[PDB]
RNA sequence: CGAUCGAAAGGGAGUCGGGUUCAGAUCCCCGAAUCCGGAGUGGCGGAGAUGGGCGCCGCGAGGCGUCCAGUGCGGUAACGCGACCGAUCCCGGAGAAGCCGGCGGGAGCCCCGGGGAGAGUUCUCUUUUCUUUGUGAAGGGCAGGGCGCCCUGGAAUGGGUU
């Protein structure tokens, strides 16, 4: 059976990227006649949300809670799949294949990463997706 | 044939007194003292005998004159050590925490039944 | 020695503040125009025997002109 | 982890071209650079960065008011772009490496065929013989050399290759 599903998360390999955390957004299984290896655009987080305790005050919480997104394509043999899976929505008319054409795209499309994945990152749920891989 | 002598009072043939011939405006051939040749760094993993790729091959104290775009790559680990040692370090650090994870999940699991 | 690759640089470069002179040297296929500043000497060349006087004329009116022969 | 000393041949950032004396020149003069150190007001420019949603107005081009984000960006990758916060601590690299053989590249010198310039022979011959015929450091671009670097793809009728 097939498990490159646009909910499992994956670790990148190589890249700028290497080491951090993304989730499938769309496979593409079988290449298109651009990219004849098979790939997949993910949107995963550049900069991973700060330690936070008790004894510290409401407005830090919200400083060291600021999740960095980023939204690239890449390779499968450049990714690392896991076990793991997160039910994030990440709307598709936003985040699509011509957004790296447009550079205020991938803003938008980096900047819808970010509000879900800080959204979801304020609930305590799929709490091993937001700490840093140690390597 | 012009032959020409060392500008220096340095006489040996010495590993710091290496020239180089150059042809001058003058119409002459003198002696330029060469610099020794840099080196590219060694990755950090220890196992791969190749050296370092975007980083250029200067003595130690010309990094100071460097920026830092010239003396690391845009990578995690990037410039200290290789792509294929980082990779093959992501997916050692991966699998062993997760089977960690299996070993205390089976732990569980005999003391569940027993 | 840098050289200045337009013509928009150039002006700039000698109305910096540092500027101490200005030279126009005169040799065939080519006029070449020197600003001697604090660290380099600015050169722009020009295969354009048309724009080399017009922009004789639009050097700033503050620079020391030398006249290369 | 022992004060301190210990190499004008070891390590050790950064200067070259022309000219000049009766005797000194990478030191004097001229012209080009370069290294290190310094800065409250930080001298300027650039980067950080000036984006979006909502509600009005403006025909629009766009303009005020709120709610947020913003310690850069691109490439599948090797990695690249002019910057691109971060300490105590830790890891690593460079400095920092023997002798010999073979091969390849690049210089300098030598060699051959001509053009110039000036000389030598010429009793006879010799389009002849001799001399000379260029560009520094630093920056930018392109050859050239090397790669135990990456992507596609899967090879026996084994291939590639010195
Ligand atoms: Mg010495
Ligand atoms: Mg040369
Ligand atoms: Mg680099
Ligand atoms: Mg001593
Ligand atoms: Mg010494
Ligand atoms: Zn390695």
């Amino acid at each position: 059976g097939k498990f490159m599903k646009p909910g499992k998360v994956v670790l990148v390999l190589a890249g700028r990227y290497s080491g951090r955390k993304a989730v499938i957004v769309k496979n593409i299984d079988d290449g298109t006649s651009d990219r004849p290896y098979s790939h997949a655009l993910v949107a995963g987080i550049d900069r991973y949300p700060r330690k936070v305790t008790a004894a510290m005050g409401k407005k830090k919480i919200a400083k060291r809670s600021k999740i960095k997104s980023f939204v690239k394509v890449y390779n499968y043999n450049h990714l690392m799949p896991t076990r793991y899976s997160v039910d994030i929505p990440l709307d598709k008319t936003v985040v699509n294949k011509d957004v790296f054409r447009d550079p205020a795209l991938k803003r938008k499309a980096r900047r819808e990463a970010k509000v879900k994945f800080e959204e979801r990152y304020k609930t305590g749920k799929n709490k091993w997706f937001f700490q840093k891989l140690r390597f | 044939v012009q032959r020409l002598t060392y500008r220096r009072r340095l006489s040996y043939n010495t590993a710091s007194n290496k020239t180089r011939l150059s042809r001058t405006p003058g119409n002459r051939i003198v002696y330029l003292y060469t610099k020794k040749v840099g080196k590219a760094p060694k990755s950090a993993c220890g196992v791969c005998p190749g050296r370092l790729r975007g980083v250029r091959a200067v003595r130690p104290k010309v990094l100071m004159r460097l920026s830092k775009t010239k003396k690391h790559v845009s990578r995690a680990y990037g410039g200290s050590m290789c792509a294929k040692c980082v990779r093959d370090r992501i997916k050692r650090a991966f699998l062993i925490e997760e089977q960690k994870i299996v070993v205390k999940v089976l732990k569980a699991q005999a003391q569940s039944q027993k | 020695p840098r050289k200045i690759e337009e013509i928009k640089d150039f002006l700039l470069t000698a109305r910096r503040k540092d500027a101490k002179s200005v030279k126009i040297k005169k040799n065939k296929d080519n006029v070449k125009f020197k600003v001697r500043c604090s660290r380099y000497l600015y050169t722009l060349v020009i295969t354009d025997k048309e724009k080399a006087e017009k922009l004789k004329q639009s050097l700033p009116p503050g620079l020391a002109v030398k006249e290369l022969k």
